C-alpha cells in the first residue's frame, strides 16, 4: 500500500489467540490482572494494532478475521473489545451446508454497518 | 449456550433438585395419589377367607 498502492487483503486466524496470547505476557511480567483474567491493557493492544488497518490516500488494507467466542458469552471482554472495531459480520451456518447450498453463508444473520441509503 | 459443548445444558432430574414451586407440586402429587392406593390395596387385603374363619 505504501510503496505500490494496491488494494490489499489481510487474513488473521484467529483474533482470540492474539488477545489470549497478550494476557500471558502481561502476567509473566508481574502485573495485576484486570477483570476476568485479561490484561490491564486490553483496549490499547487492540488499538495499537487495528488502527494501522485503514484506507490512506495511496491505497487500503482490508481485513477478514475469524472470531471465537469463549463459553458462548457475547459480553466477555475478549469478544467485546474486538466487536467495537468490526464493520461487517458474515456467519457460516452448518444448517445451510446440509441443504446443499455453497457458499454456506446465512443471509438473515449477517449484518453490515455500511448498509445505508 | 447449549448449542456447543462449552455452554450449560440441563440433565434429567432437575425440577426436583431446584426445589421451587414445581418441585413442591410434584412431591405432593405423588403422595396424594399413592395414598389412595394404600387404601384399595389394604381394604382388599382383608378379604382373605382364612382370616375370617379365625374371626
Amino acid at each position: 500500500r505504501d510503496q505500490e498502492g494496491q488494494d490489499v487483503l489481510l487474513f488473521i486466524d484467529n483474533i482470540f489467540r492474539f488477545t489470549q496470547a497478550g494476557s500471558e505476557v502481561s502476567a509473566l511480567l508481574g502485573r495485576i490482572p484486570s477483570a476476568v483474567g485479561y490484561q490491564p491493557t486490553l483496549a490499547t493492544d487492540m488499538g495499537t494494532m487495528q488502527e494501522r488497518i485503514t484506507t490512506t490516500k495511496k491505497g487500503s488494507i482490508t481485513s477478514v478475521q475469524a472470531i471465537y467466542v469463549p463459553a458462548d458469552d457475547l459480553t466477555d471482554p475478549a469478544p467485546a473489545t474486538t466487536f467495537a472495531h468490526l464493520d461487517a459480520t458474515t456467519v457460516l451456518s452448518r444448517a445451510i451446508a446440509e441443504l446443499g447450498i455453497y457458499p454456506a453463508v446465512d443471509p438473515l444473520d449477517s449484518t453490515s454497518r455500511i448498509m445505508d441509503p | 449456550s447449549s448449542d456447543t459443548p462449552e455452554g450449560v445444558r440441563s440433565g434429567a432430574g432437575a425440577v426436583r433438585d431446584a426445589g421451587g414451586a414445581f418441585g413442591k407440586k410434584e412431591q405432593a402429587d405423588e403422595e396424594r395419589y399413592f395414598r389412595a392406593r394404600a387404601r384399595e390395596q389394604l381394604a382388599a387385603l382383608k378379604k382373605h377367607h382364612e382370616n375370617e374363619i379365625s374371626h
